[PDB]
């Protein structure tokens, strides 16, 4: 994910 | 609630690892065959950029993933953060400039080899352009605290509009245009060769199927879920919230499958 | 092969002119260019340099910024602009050709120049004697010392000798320390220690009388020897 | 005609290259044996020169 | 009488052979049993030539073993510098087409020739600075293969019409001609005396030219296929062929007979130039298999390879004091190995 | 060194003069044109040296004309063309099996094994005023048939198209028994009159470059 994905380890 | 290594993630993380050393390994050999011709120079150069993203994104992401919470600075989050879509991009316009090379190659063989300018210019200015368009960035990530800890875009892009237009925008640069490119540029490949048409024009039209139909397979297959649950999010935020952790956690690791698909590929459609 | 040089004439002090030379015979483009100067009744100083290509120029410590080369290669004419002139810069300048390529011979052909009169580091090279009375046929050998020794790690000494006959342009005899030019007679050698040099004649006649010179073309600047008047 | 010159030129350059008196061959070996070992300080290839005497290295 | 001038020439044929077997009690490979090996000798690019474009065809090493002649399809002449990789001089070419470039004993001259028919002569030490065409030799009716000066006012050339004929620079016209062979000539090597020459042609035979008297002496005839290049042994007794089929071979004046196949199974190329190293004890060979060897020239076994060239190699010479080794070949590349 | 740097210099100068020179020539194709001297040797375009122009590409041709036959060594020199053009007198019938065997020397070169091959079977005017009288042709020609699918000019007769396609047939076969796809024959039937010849040779280049590229990128 090169997005953020909520507080999650992208 | 707050973001743990649930089961999906130990797994999650194992197999980014596995595919890590798989990617590494493929891509060794790959170039040692290349090493012992423009198309040589091409795919060598893609093969190292692919070398690039697998060295420097799947640790990352296993990094992060096995060992949750990000604090290892702002400045250090940042550089990573560009390095990371900098060997996103690479490869993408080292497969937009494959083909354009081999468009130029057979509808107008007379004059597009006359120029050894682009031998170095196109390698080049995919670089230049990954490098570039990479940069943003910079200035949208950074290590963020509450005390959880975690390197977001939050607060950066005043609005979601914003956060939807940069998703496209990388989007857009990453998957379609240059699947789209592929795609036309084997297009009047094609068509030149019918052309032609209308001994070895046969079975050079049937190779240039396949390798357009498995090349459009690979990408696809590799990019379709990491964008499915991309979009799902982008239109939608609250789905994270409307769990699901193996959904959240398993379809990311098909996306680093094209630094692995990619050499076995190519060495089997060309060499 | 032929090197005219325009200019001459009277200039007040403070004023300005400039120095032209014209070309004919040979490949102007493939040559270098060189600028040397004579007070009356003196002896010899480098003044600038041109190469070809115009991507390397130098000039003496006594005219850098005020004197400016430039060549024209399309209609073979050389120009050495002068902003600053002083009584010190009275002199009638010269111009000299050089190709700088393995066995090649810098320093070949000497124009006539044209005379102008005004209303440390450097390699330092001194001669033994300002004169010497000689007889013909009889073998009178120069002396010369260098302040700095010219055997540059590539082996070759870099000693250049002269000859102004009286009221002619200088006619160079030998051009590194060792070699003998085109077409001046082989009775003419050099010899050489390595800090100081000296020059033979087999048997002296009558167009060996003049006032002969020394060069030291190890570095940048070009250091000229006090000339050495031979006469019988 | 053309056929006749060739041939007599062909017996005269045969008989000529005949006429060439022989040596042995064990001297001729011998020989080129001899100028090798007499030459083989003065061949740089054959024995790697100094580095510094070489002018390339 | 047709058949009286074939029996008195296969009589002559049959006695020189006979004479030919009569004199060799010994071959020089066993007499080179009981000699020191020379080892593998690696050599190194210790140069790397890139001025040329095309592929290179020929190279001649001057007398100083410094200035260096080269000539490429380009229609460019280059005079390198061994010692700084730097170039002195850019002939023009009228004719493209070269396959052949010498280099005068003097340093004054240098001359080229190819497909034109003329050899051209260009004057190096000139008053104007610039490389004139002092005089074209235009009395052959084949295409020139190799030139060699004498002095300063004769060169010798072969031509694949089948002559090779000695010339006159001022006069401009052919002083001496050579009409025995059957075939076209390819190489041709100057003997240190300077009052001999070999030159090998096509026919697959080798004939040893007397450069004053203008008969030949010896005729061999060693090789299978092509003889494409050849050299000659410093010592003034011997010369060494590169022929089409794989084989070197060494000749000598006195004995009249072969002494050499320096030639492996493993090879199936061609060879496209020779040269000798100073002492005689190397006899390097370029191939067409992309490198060239470096073979001991009395043991005859392999002492060493040049992997460095990605084409076929096509001139070779080792510099008149046996300090450096240049290579030039289709990749419009020179290297000089020290 | 301070006579090296001016060396140096000139170096550089002559690099840039050399690489300008390379610059001119680079985008200009080549072609050796060979054939037997009955033949139009000159007459198809409309040492010796040609040039001439096609769409904004300029075609350099050459025509030895000066060695008497034993090819096997200048022609290393052409290794490098982009095509050969090979001529053929088609009305001399005595003077075809030369040339067919001349056909084959070229095409089975070992240095030759990459460059294709032109082929301009010229004298079709005098081939159809030829068959007739007293023209028995020596070979066998009677089991030949003209293939069913057949496109000959409008208003061509029978023996005249049989004839053609035979001469055709035999050069082809001569080229496709050993070429390993590597190089491909492209006839042609040409007259003194005709006008065309340069758009013959521009089409045959673009196709050899096609194929060149087709098997540079494995596709």
């Amino acid at each position: 994910q090169h997005w953020s994905y909520g507080l999650r380890p992208g | 609630n707050l973001p743990t290594l649930t089961l999906s993630g130990k797994i999650r993380v194992t197999v980014t690892f596995f595919l890590f050393l798989l990617s590494t390994a493929f891509n060794a050999s790959f170039l040692l065959k290349l090493q012992k011709s423009r198309m040589k120079v091409l795919l060598k150069h893609l093969t190292l950029a692919n070398l690039l993203e697998t060295l420097i994104v799947m640790p990352l992401d296993g990094m992060w993933n096995i060992t949750v919470q990000w604090y290892a600075g702002e400045f250090l989050c940042k550089v990573l953060s560009y390095l990371k879509l900098f060997s996103m991009y690479a490869p993408a316009f080292m497969m937009v400039v494959i083909s354009l090379d081999r468009s130029l190659a057979i509808t107008r063989p007379l004059a597009v080899k006359s120029n050894s300018r682009l031998g170095r210019f196109m390698i080049g200015l995919a670089w230049l352009l990954s490098s570039i368009f990479a940069g943003p960035q910079l200035y949208i990530f950074r290590m963020i605290h509450l005390g959880f800890s975690q390197c977001v875009t939050h607060g950066s892009f005043p609005q979601w509009w914003h956060q939807a237009f940069y998703n496209f925008f990388t989007f857009s640069c990453l998957f379609i245009i240059p699947l789209l490119i592929m795609l036309i540029c084997n297009a009047k490949i094609m068509f030149t060769l019918t052309r032609v048409l209308q001994n070895n024009i046969p079975r050079a039209r049937l190779r240039t199927l396949k390798m357009t139909v498995a090349f459009a397979a690979s990408f696809i297959v590799c990019w379709t879920p990491y964008y499915v649950l991309g979009i799902w999010y982008w239109f939608d935020p609250e789905m994270v919230n409307r769990v699901s952790d193996p959904v959240n956690h398993f379809f990311f690791l098909f996306a680093f499958l094209n630094p692995c698909f990619d050499p076995l590929i190519y060495g089997y459609f060309s060499l | 092969v032929q090197l005219v040089e325009s200019g001459g004439g009277l200039v007040q002090p403070g004023g300005s002119r400039k120095l032209s030379c014209s070309a004919s015979g040979f490949a102007f483009s493939s040559f270098g260019m060189h600028w040397v100067r004579q007070a009356p009744e003196k002896g010899l100083e480098w003044v600038a340099y041109i190469s070809s290509g115009s991507g390397t120029i130098y000039y003496a410590d006594t005219v850098k910024g005020r004197f400016t080369i430039s060549r024209d290669d399309p209609k073979n004419t050389l120009f050495l602009q002068m902003t600053s002139l002083r009584s010190e810069d009275t002199a009638m300048y010269y111009c000299v050709r050089s190709i700088y390529y393995y066995g090649s011979s810098p320093f070949d052909f000497w124009g006539q120049g044209t005379t102008l009169t005004v209303s440390s580091a450097d390699i330092v090279m001194t001669q033994a004697t300002s004169s010497v009375p000689v007889t013909p046929g009889e073998s009178v050998s120069i002396s010369c010392r260098s302040s700095k020794s010219l055997l540059h790690s590539n082996g070759n000494t870099y000693l250049y000798w002269f000859l102004q006959r009286p009221g002619q342009s200088p006619q160079l005899l030998i051009y590194r320390m060792s070699n003998l030019a085109s077409g001046v007679p082989d009775r003419f050698s050099g010899s050489g220690s390595g800090t100081a040099f000296t020059l033979t004649i087999s048997r002296l006649e009558a167009e060996d009388v003049g006032v002969y010179y020394c060069m030291q073309h190890l570095e940048y600047p070009l250091t000229f020897g006090a000339g050495t008047k031979l006469e019988l | 005609t053309a056929s006749i010159a060739q041939a007599r030129k062909l017996v005269e350059q045969l008989k000529m290259e005949a006429n060439i008196d022989r040596i042995k061959v064990s001297k001729a070996a011998a020989d080129l044996m001899a100028y090798c070992e007499a030459h083989a300080k003065e061949d740089p290839l054959l024995t790697p020169v100094p580095a510094s005497e070489n002018p390339f290295r | 009488e047709l058949d009286q001038l074939r029996q008195e020439a296969e009589q002559l044929k049959n006695q020189i052979r006979d004479a030919r077997k009569a004199c060799a009690d010994a071959t020089l490979s066993q007499i080179t049993n009981n000699i020191d090996p020379v080892g593998r000798i690696q050599m190194r690019t210790r140069r790397t030539l890139r001025g040329h474009l095309a592929k290179i065809y020929a190279m001649h090493w001057g007398t100083d073993s410094r200035l260096l002649v080269s000539a490429s399809q380009d229609g460019k002449l280059i005079i390198w510098d061994s010692y700084t990789t730097n170039k002195v001089h850019a002939i023009p070419l009228r004719s493209s087409w070269v396959m052949t470039c010498a280099y005068a004993p003097s340093g004054n001259y240098v001359a080229c020739g190819g497909l034109d028919n003329i050899c051209s002569i260009y004057n190096l030490k000139t008053r104007e600075g610039n490389v004139r065409v002092s005089r074209e030799l235009a009395g052959h009716t084949g295409y020139l293969s190799c030139c060699r000066f004498l002095d300063d006012n004769q060169i010798v050339t072969s031509s694949g019409d089948t002559t090779c004929a000695l010339w006159d620079i001022e006069t401009g016209q052919q002083t001496t001609t050579f009409t025995g062979h059957t075939g076209d000539v390819m190489s041709l090597s100057l003997a240190p005396d300077t009052r001999l020459f070999v030159s090998g042609a096509c026919d697959a035979s080798a004939k040893l030219w007397d450069v004053r008297e203008g008969m030949c002496r010896q005729t061999f005839t060693g090789h299978e296929s092509d003889i494409n290049a050849i050299c000659f042994f410093p010592n003034g007794n011997a010369f060494a062929t590169g022929s089409d089929d794989a084989t070197c071979r060494l000749f000598d004046l006195r004995a009249d007979q072969e002494l050499m196949t320096y030639s492996h199974d493993n090879i199936i190329c061609g060879i496209t130039s020779v040269s000798f190293s100073k002492s005689g004890r190397l006899l390097l060979a370029g191939y067409d298999d992309f490198n060239c060897n470096v073979w001991d020239a009395l043991k005859a076994d392999r002492a060493g390879v040049l992997a460095g060239h990605d084409n076929r190699v096509s001139c070779l010479g080792v510099t008149d004091d046996g300090m450096a080794v240049a290579t030039g070949s289709w990749d419009s590349f020179l290297k000089i190995w020290n | 060194s301070a006579e090296d740097k001016a060396a140096a210099e000139r170096s550089k100068m002559i690099d840039k003069n050399l690489r300008e020179d390379g610059e001119k020539a680079r985008r200009t194709l080549r072609l050796l044109l060979l054939g037997a001297d009955n033949s139009g040797k000159s007459t198809i375009v409309k040492i010796f040296e040609t040039k001439f122009q096609v769409d904004k590409v300029n075609f350099h041709m050459f025509d030895v004309g000066g060695q008497r036959d034993e090819r096997r060594k200048w022609i290393q020199c052409f290794n490098d063309v982009t095509a050969i053009i090979f001529v053929v007198d088609s009305s001399d019938y005595n003077r075809l099996q030369e040339a067919l065997n001349d056909f084959k020397s070229i095409w089975n070169n070992r240095w030759l094994r990459t460059i294709s091959v032109i082929l301009f079977l010229n004298k079709q005017d005098l081939l159809a005023e030829k068959v007739s009288k007293i023209e028995d042709y020596f070979p066998e020609f009677a089991r030949y048939t003209t293939p069913e699918d057949a496109t000959p000019e409008p208003g061509e007769d029978p023996r005249v198209t049989r004839a053609k396609y035979f001469i055709r047939k035999e050069f082809v076969d001569i080229s496709t028994a050993s070429g390993d796809g590597r190089h491909i024959c492209y006839p042609h039937f040409t007259c003194a009159v005709d006008t065309e010849n340069a758009r013959r040779i521009f089409n045959d280049c673009k196709d050899i470059i096609l194929q060149m590229n087709l098997r540079e990128y494995n596709l």
